[PDB]
């Protein structure tokens, strides 16, 4: 992927995750567990949805065929007549698949970009006082317990207090 | 031992694909389907409204009233008219209709007609009016055209014939009438008397003078002669007139057009289905909330857009791993 | 106490919004808005050029000469015409312009006739040639079009016609005669003496020979009668032939096509603007420096390209923070 | 957005900065500023004003109009001629539109990717010599006088000498 | 001690062009546009053109004595008229439907011209009629295919002709009609005043009659000949029937093969080449997907935009 | 390019690197030598083959003009027939140039993503074994021969060991 997250430093997805698209795995002596991230899920659902619907509603003026008919001296207007309506027709069916295409692309790497932005909320936040793992995950120097858990998913962790 | 936090990306048991210009058969974990690539196989009412399925007949044959569509002599409103691609039943007695794609087009903007008589049969006191053919047989008798008549010499006399009618209705009406052109002239004598004859009408717009083409021409169902038939829109209180000393094939009934809307001919060799829906074509009907179908160009009523792909299929989800 | 160092990026109080795939309505600090939406509601000069305004005549009005569209008997040099949807001055005598719609597409292409005569009523010794109908009043009695002539029987005689014109000048030349159809055989007679009568017309692509049609028609501006009218283009060094012996309109004048360039014919209600522009739309002028616009599809001159969008508008800036 | 600079780890933009479209702030003994980065606001206003005029230059041949007029026995053609010439206004409304959006979104992309090459381009100068906060500020250890600051902006920072 | 990550740069100028940048220079690209042709009217996958040369479609098919180099063609591939051919109606007049005959032409490759009706039958009338407008060796002559009917011992009776499409193709028949100069030209010629040319099928119902008219001389002739056709069906018949001004059928073409075919509008002669893909101004022999010689293709051929260049991008951005 | 690595923090290419697109120039002790990276090369010529064949493969049912013949009185017609046939060729002829503008564009980025993917899949393994220059590059801190030269590239760089 363009931003190098999914299938690239974090080497797969999570099926325990069944919460959302992105979010977190945390261990600690209370236990362990899976958490969406319901800001960064939200948001992608809202581009993903609005896409969907931008795609539908550009096309919704479109060509629309008729049937015409001509006599058997009138065979150069009806060839005319055909090849327009083809035409037509050609021109709104790649339109079609080459945006779906063009966008599907786009939906991918949108997802990608996410994560991506989602490890360096928590990286930015946590510095020193984790270590950078390289696989998505970061080791504690310190004990974090669920309320410090809850810190870093809310964007609210104390760095100084830990340092 | 030490605590940690990870983080990560949903993965199901997805097999969905989808396709990108750099890549092909990418496996998501959502995506939506936007084609619609089914129907239903039938010709249905279209909202409520049945269509007119012409079944054996033609437009012509029914508007001229060809004795084998008698099934079509009032027909009710409709919400399309269905045809086949070669009906059966169209100028029982042969010929042409003049400018016949150009009434058919009409036609894709009108949904019912009022068909009124305009002159009766019993009204022709000098000239024979119960011609008919072998050409257009029914019940086993020879006979002729429903909604015209064929006019012919009475005691060895065709008078010059003189009538009008005023459109007294507040639609629109369809007029149709004809004019023979008969084999040699020992048959022009037998049928009309006379030998040179024409056919004038007019009306504000109309100004038409046909004279009978004599000429030997191959049989088609029996008849070498032929029958050229025409067509005009009288306007409310436009009045057309009619003259002629022979080979005039007189209007009997006309139509009233009493409903204007969106309505086609479709080509198409089905039957009735005894249904209903809200998008119709050729080949079937269609119901769904996809935005695109493939299943044919030429649709009536609320229907997705048609496209030729085989597939169109969005990514919602991400890569799936596997 | 300790010193920073910041990146950041640009901010302002621009409310300017543009759309994207993802997201409607995005604020941000700059932007571009590339579509005219506005005009001055008036007919203007081109570039300098006024147009031909035709007010309440029609082109065959104007080209045949109706009485009442004697303001255009010589119009000069145009960069478009304007004509409403429906004009009164048309063909007061009623009947028809044949190919009209093809004539009209030729006009699309010129700029400026010349009129000339062709055939000065000085040649009608042994015919009538002064015809006139109520259909076509002026100052409140029966005249005629200007530039053509209702030839009539004298002394009981109408003698067989046989008139050329070669055509002399460098330029293309639109030449214009009509026929009439009477409405009975005594009016045929009473007006040209001969019973069966016809028009011949050639050149060196011409070949046309015209009969006319005697049927009872409804009254249009009081007239049962017709006339129906033609056209040919007379090139340079060629002649056309006229002979007839009854129901002749003929030429008196014709145009040289003296000026070719772009033109067309706009249906528009609106007056002249006195005002000039180098973008016109029939339902007013465009001044701007915006690629695109959505005034309306028929245009004129030098102008933005037509979309149906009512809005588009380019991100220049960036996304703009509260 | 894609890049997660703008409206990201950089939270808003400044009101403060007139001068361009990208830059910094800085603050030691002497004052605190804003400065506008010169190299990389021309650039992105070199690609802005190109891909406008690219836009532009593309639709510049595209489908004119023109009215024609037909009898009431040549309906089928003038229906024929409708259904072709809103044919091509409708593709061409289709073709206009959907440019602008999808160029919309790569617009406000390519000024996030600016911002966060540009953040990246003074973290790579520094490394040790500074702290990253994860607001899009660099806290100094050591102090930066107003020549150190611009030779920042230069992109002439002289690391060995701090360290 | 040190490892450096980096990419490839090489000697490469080809550039390209993206939306917010032009004249990119990369290490790599691919050209996707032909902008080359023969300049040569070529066989089209071993079949060669019909190149009418001076002659027109029209003096091809009613047998323009100045055609008789196309009395009996071979199978084409397509045919090659030019703009303004010398050798037309020699003859003056005019061709009814000649487009629509020409449209049917795209679809077919080879004709078969028999006789159908031979000038042998006919007994009462004179059958050669000849005219200083259709010079053959500069002298007076005719189209090779129809039939100047003339009277005969100051008589020309009524004819009554048919002919029965006992071929198993469709059947390509031509006849005409004569316009005379006045009312004397016609009793000399055909002696009857009032005539007629009338013309059935089972589709075809046609009552001609003549039109006598002063005339701008055209090849020396104020005279006009109008040519119709029809198509004639196997086991269908054609019934003529005339007192005059009839310029009958002697030959008509089978249409023994329908396949793609075009008529070119080109000034270019034969090149003695052969190709897969023929313009009028040239043929194409390439790989790449688009080209921009000419719209108009026969072939299998690229597809044509109207571009001066288009060029993709491959590599990576080349650094000076 | 939006990923700053191409021309970026990396600040030219390497005409040495025949062998591949993108790869590694590693110093030692035993030598040095550029070696290409084969994963990341083989994803690049594979992802942009398949852009090049679809690109092809959409526009191969586009519109083919065919030649009509008209009379002197069937301008309207004959000009009908003109602007629709000129119409396709302007559609498609947009639609062709318009699509290899967009898609070079993406694939310049996407070069630059594959570059700046593979330096992070580097930096990601070493840590704080190795030392980032910012040019591109990273000083080992414990000495590297050309085993563990390899082992980077294959990705299979056992960090405690080094630290
Ligand atoms: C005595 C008699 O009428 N016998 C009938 C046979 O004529 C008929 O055989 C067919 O005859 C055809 C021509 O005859 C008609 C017709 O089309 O049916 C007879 C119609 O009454 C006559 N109608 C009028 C108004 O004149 C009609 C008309 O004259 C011509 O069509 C004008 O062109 O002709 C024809 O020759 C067929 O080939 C033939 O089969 C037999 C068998 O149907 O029935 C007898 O009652
Ligand atoms: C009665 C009469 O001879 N003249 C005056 C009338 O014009 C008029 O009443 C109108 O009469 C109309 C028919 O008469 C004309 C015409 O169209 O005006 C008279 C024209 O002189 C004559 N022109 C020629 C060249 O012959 C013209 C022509 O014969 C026909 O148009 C050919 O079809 O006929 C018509 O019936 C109107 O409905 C009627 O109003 C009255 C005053 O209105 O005064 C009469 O003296
Ligand atoms: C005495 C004589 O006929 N001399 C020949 C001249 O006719 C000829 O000059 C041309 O004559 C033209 C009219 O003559 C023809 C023709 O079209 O060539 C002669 C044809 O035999 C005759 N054919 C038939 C079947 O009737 C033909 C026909 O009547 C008309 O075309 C019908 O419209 O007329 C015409 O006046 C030319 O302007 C003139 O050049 C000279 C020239 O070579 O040769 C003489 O032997
Ligand atoms: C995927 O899981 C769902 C249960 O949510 C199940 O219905 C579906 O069959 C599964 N797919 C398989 C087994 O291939
Ligand atoms: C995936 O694509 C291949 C070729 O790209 C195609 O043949 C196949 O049918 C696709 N899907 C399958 C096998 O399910
Ligand atoms: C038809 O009838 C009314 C009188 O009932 C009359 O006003 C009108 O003129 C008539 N129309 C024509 C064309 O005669
Ligand atoms: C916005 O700011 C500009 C200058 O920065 C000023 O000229 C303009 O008047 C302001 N507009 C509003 C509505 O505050
Ligand atoms: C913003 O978009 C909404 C629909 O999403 C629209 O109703 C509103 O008026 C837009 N604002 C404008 C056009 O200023
Ligand atoms: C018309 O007159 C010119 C000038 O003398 C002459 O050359 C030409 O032949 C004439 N054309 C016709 C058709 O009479
Ligand atoms: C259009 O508008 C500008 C600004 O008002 C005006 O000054 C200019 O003269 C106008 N241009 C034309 C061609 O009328
Ligand atoms: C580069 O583009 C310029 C204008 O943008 C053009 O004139 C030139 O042909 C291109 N490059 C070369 C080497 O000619
Ligand atoms: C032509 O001949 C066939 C075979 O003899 C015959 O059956 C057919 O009826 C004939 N066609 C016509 C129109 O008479």
């Amino acid at each position: 992927g363009l931003f190098g997250a999914i299938a690239g430093f974090i080497e797969g997805g999570w099926q325990g995750m069944v919460d959302g698209w992105y979010g977190y795995h945390h261990s600690n002596e209370q236990g362990s567990g899976y958490a969406a991230d319901k800001e960064s899920t939200q948001k992608a659902i809202d581009g993903v949805t609005n896409k969907v619907n931008s795609i539908i509603d550009k096309m919704n003026t479109q060509f629309e065929a008729v049937g015409r008919e001509f006599n058997n001296l009138e065979r150069r207007i009806e060839n005319l007549n055909k090849k327009m309506e083809d035409g037509f027709l050609d021109v709104w069916t790649y339109n079609a698949e080459l945006l779906v295409l063009m966008e599907n692309e786009r939906t991918l790497d949108f997802h990608d970009s996410n994560v991506k932005n989602l490890y360096d909320k928590v990286r930015l936040q946590l510095r020193d006082n984790a270590k950078e793992l390289g696989n998505g995950c970061f080791e504690f120097y310190h004990r974090c317990d669920n309320e410090c858990m809850e810190s870093v998913r809310n964007g609210t962790y104390d760095y100084p207090q830990y340092s | 031992d030490p605590d940690q936090i990870c983080i990560g990306y949903h993965a199901n048991n997805s097999t969905e694909q989808v396709d990108t210009i750099m890549e092909k058969n990418v496996t998501v974990t959502h995506a939506q389907d936007i084609l619609e690539k089914t129907h239903n196989g039938k010709l249905c009412d279209l909202d409520g409204v049945k269509p007119l399925i012409l079944r054996d007949c033609s437009v012509a044959g029914w508007l001229l009233g060809n004795p084998m569509c008698d099934e079509f002599l009032n027909v009710p409103e409709w919400s399309y008219i269905v045809e086949k691609i070669n009906p059966a039943n169209d100028l029982c007695y042969p010929g042409n209709f003049n400018d016949y794609e150009e009434l058919k087009h009409l036609l894709s903007r009108i949904n019912h007609f009022e068909k009124i008589q305009i002159i009766p049969k019993s009204s022709w006191s000098d000239h024979e009016a119960s011609g008919v053919s072998s050409a257009c047989p029914y019940q086993g008798r020879s006979s002729f055209f429903r909604n015209v008549v064929w006019l012919t010499k009475k005691d060895n006399a065709y008078p010059t014939i003189k009538r009008s009618y005023n459109n007294t209705n507040q639609e629109d009406l369809l007029v149709l009438w004809g004019i023979h052109h008969p084999n040699d002239a020992a048959e022009q004598t037998r049928l009309y008397q006379n030998p040179t004859t024409y056919i004038s009408v007019g009306t504000s717009t109309l100004n038409q003078r046909l004279v009978p083409k004599i000429a030997t021409r191959s049989k088609v169902n029996g008849q070498s002669g032929r029958m050229e038939f025409f067509w005009t829109i009288l306007k409310p209180n436009d009045a057309i007139n009619f003259e002629s000393n022979g080979n005039f094939i007189a209007p009997e009934n006309a139509y009233k057009i009493v409903k204007k809307g969106d309505s086609t001919i479709m080509k198409s060799e089905l039957e009735y289905g005894n249904c209903n829906t809200k998008c119709q074509t050729p080949i079937g009907a269609i119901n769904s909330s996809m935005p695109f179908h493939n299943i044919h160009p030429l649709t009536i009523g609320e229907c997705p857009k048609y496209v030729k792909s085989s597939r169109l299929v969005l990514a919602t989800g991400l890569r799936n791993s596997p």
